[PDB]
């Protein structure tokens, strides 16, 4: 009724409150590192041979 | 020569790092699956330590080669009874870093292979076959490159 009404719903006591509480809601990566560290070390190859 | 047996104390390590992986996202049975396992370890072990020594032995003199001079100049700093140094600490100033760099790049190897094989190709395959091939492969692959 307060509601249809727009009075003040907070004026209607309820029966009892729950609070709940609510705290919230990588191959290629290892492919990417070994791939960039083992190019790096093609051209420390490169570089020694060189 | 004799050196070797650190090759062997080397080459073995990396052949069976993925089992944890595997016994976490393939769940292999790691009962059943030593069978394979011991195998794959010993054959990589193997033919891995004979690449170290490949690789370092067909390459160690670049280092001479390049740094001789250097290391020539600081042996003096520091022509019979002067060449003795050259036998006693020159031929290992080149050998320490080979070694170094021979299993240094043969281990940076490895891991590629391993990981494409079975995160890009054998995705699509029974872990069974995904552990078999992707190790097999990246054995015998590697061990044939370093032969190159």
């Amino acid at each position: 009724k307060a509601q249809r009404n727009n009075e003040d719903i907070s004026i209607i006591p309820p029966l009892f409150t729950v609070s709940v509480d609510h705290r919230g809601t990588t191959e290629v990566l290892a492919a990417a590192i070994g791939l960039v560290i083992y190019y790096l070390a093609f051209s420390a190859k490169s570089h020694i041979q060189a | 020569a004799k050196s070797s047996a650190l090759f062997f104390g080397n080459a073995f390590i990396v052949s069976a790092i993925p089992i944890w992986l595997y016994w976490r996202i393939w769940h292999m049975d790691l009962i059943q699956s030593a069978v394979l396992y011991s195998v794959m370890t010993l054959v990589s072990t193997y033919l891995v330590a004979f690449a170290y020594k490949n690789v370092k032995f067909v390459l160690k003199h670049k280092v001479a080669q390049k740094r001789e001079d250097a290391v020539s100049k600081e042996v003096t700093r520091k022509r019979k009874e002067k060449d003795e140094r050259i036998l006693w600490k020159k031929n290992e100033v080149a050998d320490y870093e080979a070694t170094t760099f021979s299993i240094f790049y043969n281990n940076t190897l490895f891991l590629v292979v391993v990981i494409v094989a079975s995160f890009f190709i054998l995705k699509n395959f029974n872990p069974t076959v995904n552990y078999i091939l992707s190790i097999s492969a990246s054995s015998g692959l590697i061990a044939l490159l370093s032969t190159g």
